[PDB]
RNA sequence: GUGAAAUUCUUGGAUUUAUUGAAGACUAACUACUGCGAAAGCAUUUGCCAAGGACGUUUUCAUUAAUCAAGAACGAAAGUUAGGGGAUCGAAGAUGAUCAGAUACCGUCGUAGUCUUAACCAUAAACUAUGCCGACUAGGGAUCGGGUGGUGUUUUUUUAAUGACCCACUCGGCACCUUACGAGAAAUCAAAGUCUUUGGGUUCUGGGGGGAGUAUGGUCGCAAGGCUGAAACUUAAAGGA
């Protein structure tokens, strides 16, 4: 007896999204980015903005009926670091904290095979 | 601190030598004698040397402590030495245990064998 | 020296089937031994079965080169060792070196229980690494007790059995003497029997 | 080792050692006198085929060529020479 | 000085190779010299998995882990100080810990 | 409902609606990942699949048969490596073992080879005529060209 | 995205995820005091193609060989000429940063180039900064390639068979340790040893520091540029350990 709305959290650096959508997601809901809840402008991927920041996540899920949550993580991702910057931490023990539940978790952080090359130039990025 | 010295160790770690006996722990009773035998500078070094002496006889006793032997404890070294009687000689299992591939050599070498024996991982 | 029964007797098939030193090993057949009875179709090498009483018993005569036995050793470094080499010391000749080996104890003027040996022996020649080098060196011959499993470069001849656990480390030593002992000692010449335990012998805790 | 005869050595160290060394160079290869089960017929193979040959005319196989030495079929006595 | 018999790396019978650009330098370098190593670590980390077993609709799932491999410059390998410097000839070493 | 397949997901899509009960035709599989990128090692052989497929359902099916090798049970070597030519003779045989199961097909009938992964097993028995194996799975499956509704070919797929 | 930043993407829902696709680029870990090549230089797999080293050899020919001014192949990358390719990096150019300035370091994009066919250039710290042939000195323990011997280790299948293995030996490597009898300015060197007890064979190079590998001529190249290579003038040190 409950109802499953899909996650849908980044954190690269410089910023991080707690972003809750149907489990399908062509819908959405409330979506709250970081630089939100600090107005720093400094700290934009602060282990706190995340912190207040998943609070919202379970305002506005435990507002709309999401009882319970399944929950995706990325990273930059791409060509970039798929070192999970802050964030993803703080929020997935925040989440936890807001009487949700949880359910299947995995990264899904984008990974090539190759090819896109990065940037910098070759002597480097660099102080 | 409270870090002992060479002059001090090295004047009881001599003594300890000859006079393990007079030797002793009442170590106010070493004090006195420590004279008889060192002659000493001073009355403060010759206070720190039997402290150090009765930190040997108070361990001594308890056991086997290092690189200091008084012909007392090397001869319970000749007393301790020795021991398993009997000697090796298997009845029970008589037959001694002759590896199985232990024939060739010693049928090409002697004169008896009372051997044991793995018929073939 | 063809002699005469030191040839098996009534019972040399009866007392290792309980013990284990015919086998060999697992996925494992060490270029450096004759030392290997074919090799089955189903695990693992049924060491050949007969010829250790050829280079554990070369290995006794060799000596036969002691005069004194406490030079007549047992080396090692284990736990079930040190109640057979300790041993070995005991009831023949030998300063037991097992635990401390005492590297050095056969390299330079300088250490504590001091060596100056002829033919020393070497259980694990996995343990005893130091009678193949503290002899490639100057003037030591050496004897490893070969399994499937010893570099064979200076340690002149085989010496061959079994150990991946159990018993037959210590109770092998035990034949290097009996029979290098039948070879100028003090004990007797088909037999009447030897009066232990190969079951003295094994364990001292655990 | 300071020493030895490497005239004649043991008969072991040849055995092992390599066809072009053992001092006086001789082949490893060696020929095999083959009843297929059929006839008695005794065709003259060699161990290191390359060609697999017919048994004398029955048109039967023998042996394949691979690396080094045929793998012979099933019949086949092959008595060596 | 040579210094390093090697030279740096990993580079013989083979001539020249294909390069890897760096996670942090975000400089470029070749798949010899490089320098890798896998984080691997729990997503989830000590302190919360507790909040996880805990909340979670599960009676229990598991914990999944979290998969990478990763590049350096060496200049950013000893700056971050992953690889340091090894006297003379604690070099010639090759041992994890 | 199984805990087995703890990893590895389905995507359906909804065909067509009713009442509110929105029903499903099968879109494709997928693997956890993380447990694709986990069994790879460093040390050991990585091969790799693929071959497309008209069934007859008339759907055109793509699948990924990654799978390594394993070493032996009892193997000196640090390792397990393969040949090369041993490998080209591997993804060969995957091919047929995978149109045969597809032909011998429809989405359906095709959907229950999947769950019980018994195409895994029929990889091992055709291959150790060869080489040791581990892990071979399908990893995925893509649609691309998947025809014309018919409403109840799909209501026969429920009561 | 960072030392910390900001430029940058963000209902036109990025960053994440799933799976498939497309493209050109590379050949991880294995991967080392290890492989082969004249050097430059070469690692996914298999098939042709011809080449070659080392051994082994009671095959052969019989002094044919050593180094080489002239001359003639190859020559990293960069760069050029015209087509193809144009993912990624990324001088140049633009940028935001930092900074007294910052035309640099840091960040994000970015032609050109990196890649290939066909043709040029011929330089490099092209590095063991050590010409090759040879011949002789003093110990070792490893390893790659061969070969020889051990009723050698497993494989077990029935014994063999090979094969992996062990060890014994050797020839040829690619190095390493240790001594110093020797050599050296020394640091160090089994070659930089066998040199005032001065001489086995031969080709290149240098003779204080700069001026300067310039100016000139002469020449190869389309160009970049190379090879050749002054002098006047100036100067008591420049340098090695």
């Amino acid at each position: 007896s409950q109802v499953f709305g899909v996650a849908r959290i980044y954190a690269s650096f410089n910023d991080t999204f707690v972003h809750v959508t149907d489990l399908s997601g062509k819908e959405t809901i409330a979506r709250v980015t970081g630089g939100m809840k600090v107005k720093a402008d400094r700290d934009e991927s602060s282990p706190y903005a995340a912190m207040l920041a998943a609070q919202d996540v379970a305002a506005k899920c435990k507002e709309v009926g999401i009882t319970a949550v399944h929950v995706k993580i990325r990273a930059t991702g791409g060509t970039r670091t798929k070192t999970p910057g802050p964030g993803g931490q703080a929020a997935l023990r925040a989440l936890a904290r807001s009487g949700l539940r949880i359910g299947r978790i995995e990264d899904v952080t984008p990974v090539p095979s190759d090819s896109t090359r990065k940037k910098g130039g070759r002597r480097g990025r660099r102080l | 601190g409270r870090v002992r010295t060479k002059t001090v160790k090295r004047a009881s770690k001599a003594l300890i030598e000859r006079y393990y006996p007079k030797l002793t722990l009442d170590f106010q009773t070493n004090k006195r004698l420590c004279d008889e035998i060192a002659t000493i500078q001073s009355k403060r070094l010759r206070n720190k040397i039997a402290g150090y002496t009765t930190h040997l006889m108070k361990r001594i006793q308890k056991g086997p402590v290092r690189g200091i032997s008084f012909k007392l404890q090397e001869e319970e070294r000749e007393r301790k030495d020795q021991y398993v009687p009997e000697v090796k000689a298997a009845r029970s299992n008589g037959v001694l245990n002759v590896d199985n591939q232990t024939s060739d050599l010693v049928k090409s070498l002697g004169l008896k064998l009372p051997l044991s024996v793995i018929n073939v991982s | 020296s063809l002699p005469a029964t030191f040839d098996l007797t009534p019972e040399d098939a009866q007392l290792l089937l309980a013990a284990n030193t015919h086998l060999g090993a697992r996925n494992v057949q060490v270029h450096q031994e004759p030392y290997v009875f074919n090799a089955r179709p189903d695990g693992v090498h049924v060491i050949n079965v007969g010829k250790t009483w050829e280079k554990l018993v070369l290995a006794a005569r060799i000596i036969a080169a002691i005069p004194n036995p406490e030079d007549v050793v047992a080396i090692s470094s284990r736990t079930f060792g040190q109640r057979a080499v300790l041993k070995f010391a005991a009831h023949t000749g030998a300063t037991p070196i097992a635990g401390r080996f005492t590297p050095g104890s056969f390299t330079n003027y300088i250490t504590r229980s001091f060596k100056e040996p002829r033919l020393v022996i070497v259980t694990d020649p996995r343990s005893d690494a130091q009678a193949i080098k503290e002899a490639s060196y100057v003037n030591i011959p050496v004897i490893a007790l070969t399994d499937l499993d010893s570099p064979s470069e200076f340690v002149d001849v085989a010496i061959p059995c079994n150990n991946r656990g159990k018993h037959s480390i210590g109770l092998i030593w035990y034949l290097l003497a009996r029979e290098v002992l039948r070879l100028r000692g003090a004990l007797v010449d088909r037999t009447q029997p030897w009066s232990i335990m190969p079951d003295l012998y094994f364990y001292r805790d655990p | 080792v300071l020493v030895q005869d490497l005239l004649h050595p043991t008969a072991a160290s040849e055995a092992r050692k390599h066809k072009l060394k053992t001092l006086v160079q001789g082949p490893r290869s060696y020929f095999l006198d083959v009843k297929c089960p059929g006839c008695l017929n005794i065709t003259t193979v060699f161990s290191h085929a390359q060609t697999a040959v017919t048994c004398e005319s029955c048109s039967t196989i023998l042996c394949t060529p691979t690396g080094g030495k045929a793998k012979l079929s099933e019949g086949t006595s092959f008595r060596r020479k | 000085p040579k210094k390093r018999a090697s030279n740096g790396r990993n580079k013989k019978g083979r001539g020249h190779v294909k390069p890897v650009r760096c996670v942090n330098c975000s400089k470029s370098i070749p798949k010899d010299k490089a320098i890798k190593r896998m984080a691997i670590r729990n997503i989830v980390e000590a302190a919360a998995v507790r909040d996880l077993s805990e909340a979670s609709v599960y009676p229990e799932y598991a914990l999944p882990k979290t998969y990478n491999k990763l590049h350096y410059c060496v200049s950013c390998a000893i700056h971050a100080r992953i690889v340091r410097v090894r006297s003379r000839e604690d070099r010639k070493n090759r041992a994890p810990p | 409902g199984s805990e087995d397949h703890s990893f590895r997901k389905i995507k359906l899509r909804v065909d067509e609606v009713q009442g509110k009960n929105l029903l499903t035709n099968f879109h494709g599989m997928d693997f956890t990942t993380d447990k694709l990128r986990s069994m790879v090692r460093k040390w050991q052989t990585l091969i790799e699949a693929n071959v497309t497929v008209k069934t007859s359902d008339d759907y055109v099916l793509r699948i990924f048969a990654i799978a390594f090798t394993r070493a032996q049970a009892n193997q000196v070597k640090a390792h397990s490596y393969a040949q090369s030519s041993h490998i080209r003779a591997i993804r060969k045989v995957i091919s047929e073992i995978l149109t045969k199961e597809v032909q011998g097909s429809t989405l359906a009938q095709l959907t229950s080879k999947l769950i019980p992964e018994v195409i895994n097993k029929e990889i091992e028995n055709a291959t150790k005529d060869i080489f040791p194996l581990q892990n071979i799975h399908v990893r995925k499956v893509k649609l691309l060209k998947q025809p014309k509704f018919d409403v109840g070919a799909l209501m026969a797929l429920h009561g």
